[PDB]
């Protein structure tokens, strides 16, 4: 059955930029459709029958192609277009979707806003301890966090999680969580979370004192 | 007009389960219906379609009774039965209502998704702990609080803040699997001139065990 | 030019006398048509009840079925050949003539002969329709009042003969529109101009439907539900269907005519081998209307069933052949009763077939065999009798799936185009022309 | 002549392969043409609604750019008419009717571009006129054009193709394949002498044109009313009564539409400039009204759904009615290009609903729904003013799809033509040829 | 097609209740719905009706906000609200589906019913007593037994003998109201060979007051 | 507004026999409908529009009439024609029904099987005392009952309650219960109960004594 293959798998571009992704097909398809899946939303019918727009799809968006080649084209892109776009054909049975082009936005820099949180009193009553650390609304996405119990390097059991690009302000965010046995947290005093990022040479340090 | 799929969560490998999608806001006759799945962080795979008089039911190339798509137009409801579940079927299932322009059919209005998790693990409600600032809070223009959502399984959970009345200023980070358990956090940024001076409650909701938990963030004692 | 302005300003002015008379012709055909309907019901009741009487002994019942239709068929053919020869067959071709003033309208004869005689052939359950009886009965009723009210002039004599025929075709299918469209597509003198007031024809059709509804309201002859729609990339399929109907349409004409002949030989023109050959075919049908009823009867009962895709492909091919074989046998044999109804049935059944094949040849078009059944239902009427416009509207008024108008038109036109290019002829004209050239030879 | 008849009967329904093919072409062309025409009127009403946003505040300034806009397009219209093609003013249907009786020339090299572009004008500015006018004339010309450009010979083709073009056009105007054909054989064809117009032909054309119109305006209908309820047999007498009222009013409306043609001629003499200036004056008056009370302007296709659902008060209805009588007379009688069909469907609905409301609270035991009365009366003005009941019935039918209401619709539309007859009214499309034709003899 | 109206029972004078009719078997739109009540031994009376799009609701020649008819075509249900209830409203209440022939409308298919009782009496369970036959009586071919269900409110009680398995030769007389309490008597006739020898039990339920009771009839010492 | 009044109030007729109920309006009615009601069930539509049988209805039933006088009819009345027939109009707003005409079987005149019962030992334990007379199976329905306390006749504190006709045998029944107070009962002795039916000149005495 028809194997649709999508061109850029991931593609950066800054608002203003004219943008084109591609859907190529192993046999001869006609009237392909396109979906826009934003982050943790469901697919939305975006362009259908190769170049008709679903109602209330901004006119910046256009579609075309034929035969084996089909392209969807954002003409002057805008930051809210940050999505993953699927093409889909139903001209031969069974239907079939592309792999999906992921659009990404390029915008000016933005420094992380660090926040540090000590294990909650309720959590310590479970024999656990998690020190948390939100680095929020930075661009670009490359950031290095770093944990210091009373000055010293800790690499043993930390956990990072990053969000995708934001769909309006286009920044990324990230969380870091250190986990300790109850007494094992208690047997210290100064906790620090150090965050190093493009927007500044000297590492951003936030910290809290048990005492 | 809205489709609301449900009935996923945990299955024993080799086991089976009935997803029911349920429709409303359009004549639920008149339409072919369909299912599609998205395995985590991957593309889209059609499972099967089915017309209004249940006369024609096609499936993806697959085995004898792997899937069974059925519908019942009295309840306005689509169904899906998966059987002998390998770990390929670990995914999000969308139901979607079908339609066409010139004639080549397209998935029109899609549901919201349900998650299926194929594992020998166990359903576990989250523990939810408040992340409020250590008293040494240098309270600038704004103030970041959050809440930690630890040791539940399986995915997903939904964290809104103040029944959702607080939208702008909310991040919710992707979950990480800490050897057979899932953990995540969620940060909210409000005006300092508005907390502790006022209520800020985080409403975690973990549907796989049917649990809502509402933690009020309170400045340290 | 001076004359035209004089005409234009006097256009659409029909003498109050004619308009009033049209009202009573409709009212009369309406009641008449209703009455007729009531009878055929009754006689099929009896047959279904007398088969319960003699419930066991298989071969004994297979006998009382046969002998029953056989007995009523005969009573029909007799009442025909004895008192009114010009009432056999359709009756539409005879009224067509009457508008060209080339056949007499022996109402004092035909009214009672076609009425009671039809009851006969229809009650015994033969493969013939209601239109024949009623369109003719109708026109006659139209003459009757021209005569009984000594109305003078070309206008009345044409106008009333027409409205009567229409009102009759309406009441036959509850098709007020088809009725009128039929007069202005096949009834009216097709080559010289004629002074038939349309406003008049209407008033009549209306009165008659209103009559038909007073007694047969709350239940429709064909009920198919609202079928799906038809995508524009699907249309080409309906042309193809029309083409198949377009090559088969004339052939069915050949037979229908050629069988008229082969069956004359079998009785010479003799009132007794006729009548005995009558109840023999009539009986054959009422027997079949038990061991496989889908091959007998008017056919209005198998439309619903076939459209829903309830028959297998095997049972369809069977039903088809078996029907060609009995429609030819019953109509050609000159029993009273039209050919419309059986032709709608044959078009459905052939349509479904196309439909199934289409359905599993193209799963991407998301078809429902049912729509093909409905584009084909009036396709025989469009390639055998060459009245596409009335067919389209006749299906439409009875299945109400306006969303299929395109398909329907395209199949029906593919039909009359190919019927034209493979030399067939309007089966209703081909029958006047025969019966008229045998009038001079 | 019996001998001759058998010769004819066996040769019946045989239309030369050349005409059939040419009809295919004519439909295809009228189709695209009608589609393109529609696209344009859409656009021009789009600009007008966009330029009213531009100058959003200052009320009197906006009330000015509405008027001045319709006014500027109307003028452009009337001018393009009086200068280049006089015979394109008015509806356009009476002129094709004549052409079938061979009493009016079909100056296609003129009318195609004048009626097309000129109509965009009167229709874009939002005047109370329909599409049929433009398309039925436009269509028939397209039909002549190909008779001319392929120098086809004979009485059959010249009539047949001029016919199918006219039908294709009327269909494409309402997405009514059936009504198009029914219209040709109820009012287009030469009404007194026999004519060799091949019906199979006319069809092939209407089909092609509809297929065309659907390739571009698919997935949305002009009028959507939902499946209304049914009509019980003891309810019918009511629809007769409705027909009678339509029947005394139908001729009257004809008196005015004609007498207004007169009264407005005095106002400009026959002069190109007092006309065009009287043109944008009426045209502008409408584009202004299409803001301060839009239900008194525009074609009328938009108020049908609303009125049928019983969303207007009795008050707003009576107003809407008068206001429309006064603008339809004014726009059509003034001789701007563009039909009177559409506005007539609108007046019929509005009058129908009125009857319907009064009916609904006069008889509760009948369990009525005023919406059915709006639907029986919709094609009633067309049956008493225009005298083409059969096409109206089927025109309504193909656009509102409520076949269960066929009885009512018929009865109302018949009462209409009966009473229009007994009160001496005449087919408004003929009375207009007869005038335009007796004015070609009273100047010798 | 079944019609199932719930929602009646006991209300205090001056009060209000919402009667509730749920529909199955058909498309509940296209159909005008009605409410007809029948006041204990008396002429059926029409309350009102509501057309499918609620655009008209017509009541009987009856004062202002006495009745609110309304319908929810989504759950498929027709409601009727009575407010300022007096005892005129103590009645059996039917919903009906409206149709016609020649166009003079008729009441097509009626529901089972519900009972509204508007009285200031209080619910009260019944006492159940066996009527065993006297020491002064001749043990014949047939032997009449019975229980008396005395002093309850409101209606009804259900009384069945030997769990409905003594189904033949039973009578349950109508209840009678006296001094704001009800009373009735059941009577089974078993044959003389059958009794004492076997055990004749009578079973009373008065669900209005959670009462389920079985009184055994024993002879007389 | 319209007042339909049915003429046979209650009525009887034996199986297989001709039955004819009226209905006569105040103003003027067109096409009425007729409903059958069996005791303790949904009213059913039976005849409609002056006279059409509904699907299901036995052909023995029939209507007719004009303007201000209609009627239903059973030609060979049966067992299952036991019920109440209500006419109803809606030729005028607002609709109205009639009072109804109940149809009852005529049968073989029967004398009552009389039973009398002494107050329960459980009831007396509570202060009240009720003596219960069951008169079971009897035709027609006219009956009188009479209590004799210590040979003297007493009228107050008595409650009678008749059933409707029976489906097993079209007989009646009727319970008479006299309730006295334990003190008021203990103080008497001869309690007797007298039935006066069309099938006798001498009333059926069934009684009991406390001693
Ligand atoms: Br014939
Ligand atoms: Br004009």
């Amino acid at each position: 059955d028809i194997v649709l293959t999508q061109s850029p798998a991931i593609m950066s571009a800054a608002p203003g930029d004219k943008v084109t992704m591609t859907c190529s097909a192993s046999s001869s398809v006609s009237y392909i459709h396109w979906y826009q899946q934003k982050s943790g939303t469901s697919p939305k019918r975006w362009i259908y029958d190769t170049s008709k727009l679903t109602s209330g799809v901004p006119v910046r968006f256009s579609g075309s192609g034929s035969g084996t080649s089909y392209s969807l084209t954002i003409n002057t892109m805008e930051a809210e277009d940050a999505a993953t776009y699927y093409c889909q054909q139903w001209s031969s049975h069974p239907q079939t979707f592309g792999g999906g082009t992921k659009l990404e936005i390029l915008r000016a820099d933005a420094a992380p806003t660090v926040s540090i949180f000590p294990p909650s009193s309720e959590q310590l009553t479970s024999g656990g301890a998690s020190v948390v650390c939100f680095l929020n609304n930075f661009y670009p996405k490359d950031i290095n966090v770093k944990w210091k119990i009373d000055g010293s390097e800790r690499q043993n059991g930390v956990l990072n999680s990053w969000t995708d690009q934001d769909s309006k302000d286009s920044t990324y965010s990230m969380s870091s969580t250190l986990t300790l046995t109850k007494d094992e947290y208690e047997r210290h005093n100064s906790y620090t979370c150090e965050a190093t990022h493009k927007t500044s040479t000297s590492p951003i340090v936030k910290s809290f004192n048990r005492a | 007009v809205r489709l609301l799929e449900s009935g996923g969560g945990l299955v024993q490998p080799g086991g089976s389960l009935k997803l029911s999608c349920a429709a409303s806001g359009f004549d639920y006759s008149r339409y072919w219906m369909s299912w599609v799945r998205q395995a985590p962080g991957k593309g889209l795979k059609w499972i099967g379609e089915i017309n209004p008089v249940s006369s024609t039911i096609n499936y993806t190339p697959s085995l004898k009774d792997k899937f069974i798509i059925s519908r019942d137009n009295a309840k306005d409801t689509l169904y899906l039965q998966i059987s002998k579940v390998r770990s390929e079927d670990t995914a999000l299932y969308y139901c979607a209502r079908l339609y066409y322009g010139y004639g080549y059919w397209y998935f029109d209005v899609w549901g919201a998704g349900t998650t299926v998790t194929v594992s020998s693990a166990k359903t576990t409600p989250p523990s939810v702990y408040p992340l409020a600032p250590g008293s040494a809070a240098a309270a600038a223009s704004m103030v970041t609080l959050g809440c930690l959502v630890k040791g539940y399984f399986p995915e997903p959970v939904t964290v809104t803040w103040n029944s959702g009345s607080l939208a702008a200023g909310v991040h919710t980070f992707p979950a990480v699997l800490q050897a057979a358990l899932y953990t995540l956090s969620s940060s909210v940024t409000v005006p300092s001139s508005s907390w502790p001076s006022e209520t800020v409650t985080c409403n975690v909701a973990h549907p796989a065990s049917s649990t809502k938990v509402d933690k009020k963030i309170v400045p340290r004692a | 030019r001076r004359q035209l302005i004089r005409q234009l300003l006097e256009r659409d002015k029909t003498p109050l006398a004619i308009l009033f008379m049209a009202a009573v012709v409709g009212t009369l055909v309406g009641l008449a048509a209703v009455a007729f309907d009531k009878g055929v019901a009754w006689l099929q009741n009896q047959r279904m009840g007398a088969l319960v009487h003699t419930a066991d002994n298989y071969p004994l019942l297979l006998t009382v079925a046969f002998l029953c239709s056989a007995v009523l068929a005969m009573f029909g053919y007799f009442l025909v050949r004895k008192y009114a020869p010009e009432a056999g067959g359709s009756g539409i071709p005879e009224i067509e003539g009457a508008l060209e003033d080339q056949r007499p309208v022996r109402w004092w004869r035909v009214l009672p002969v076609k009425f009671f005689g039809g009851l006969g052939t229809l009650g015994g359950g033969m493969v013939l329709g209601r239109e024949g009886p009623t369109v003719q009965i109708g026109g006659n009723i139209g003459r009757m009042v021209l005569d009984i009210f000594r109305l003078k002039g070309d206008e009345a004599r044409h106008t009333l003969l027409a409205t009567g025929a229409a009102a009759g075709l309406a009441a036959a299918f509850n098709a007020p529109l088809a009725g009128i469209l039929f007069i202005i597509e096949e009834m009216r003198p097709q080559f010289r101009y004629t002074l038939i007031s349309i406003k008049a024809v209407f008033i009549g059709v209306i009165m008659s439907t209103i009559m038909y509804r007073i007694f047969n309201h709350e239940v429709a002859l064909i009920d198919v539900g609202k079928l799906s729609d038809a995508p524009l990339n699907t249309l080409w399929l309906y042309l193809i269907l029309g083409i198949i109907f377009g090559i088969f349409g004339p052939i069915f004409n050949k037979w229908v005519l050629g069988m008229q002949d082969l069956l004359h030989r079998v009785h010479g023109g003799n009132i007794t081998k006729w009548v005995l050959m009558g109840g023999a075919i009539g009986g054959l049908c009422g027997l079949l209307g038990f061991v496989a009823p889908a091959t007998s009867g008017g056919g209005f009962n198998l439309i619903p069933i076939a459209t829903a895709g309830n028959f297998s492909m095997g049972m369809l091919v069977f039903i088809f052949v078996a029907r060609v074989i009995t429609t030819l046998l019953c109509f050609s044999s000159g029993a009273p009763g039209g050919i419309f109804a059986p032709m709608l049935a044959l078009g459905t059944v052939l349509g479904t077939a196309f439909g199934m094949v289409a359905v599993e040849l193209f799963p991407q078009y998301h078809l429902e065999a049912g729509t093909f059944a409905i584009a084909g239902m009036g396709a025989l009427l469009a390639a055998s009798i060459r009245a596409p416009l009335t067919g389209i509207i006749l299906v439409l008024e009875m299945t109400d799936n306006y969303q299929l108008i395109l398909p329907m038109i395209i199949t029906g036109l593919g039909a009359t185009l190919l019927a034209q290019f493979t030399g067939g002829k309007p089966l209703h004209s081909a029958i006047l022309a025969r019966t008229l050239a045998k009038q001079e030879a």
